[PDB]
């Protein structure tokens, strides 16, 4: 069978495959880390303080 | 699991509670009964000494 051969092995054109795929991946990183959650939203909009004062008498 | 579409900062407030009232209970428990009737005098001096 045609994929069963030693030559698509260390096929040099798969490894340059593999090697643009990553360096896009690369690019391509602070684009995939571009979400936003709404965890400190939560954060601001319930996060209160204590807001009595003292009062000795 | 839908914590972020309520609002329950009313279910959860911030207590009354005056923690002076705890300071205030362990510093009379430390003293004894005599001082105290002795802050009667240093008060009572006191207002004589704002009175002269």
């Amino acid at each position: 069978l045609i994929p069963v051969s030693l030559v698509d092995l260390i096929n040099i054109n798969i490894i340059f495959y593999i090697l643009l795929l990553y360096t896009l991946l690369l690019f391509f990183i602070p684009l995939f880390l571009a979400s936003i959650n709404y965890t400190y939203h939560y954060i601001y909009k319930y996060y209160n303080y204590n807001y009595n004062f003292i009062n000795n008498n | 699991e839908e914590c972020m579409f309520k609002d329950t900062r009313l279910d959860v407030l911030p207590p009354q509670v005056n923690p002076l009232n705890a300071i205030l209970a362990q510093h009379t428990a430390q003293t004894p009964v005599h001082r105290s009737l002795e802050k009667r005098l240093w008060t009572e001096v006191r207002a004589t000494a704002v009175s002269e």
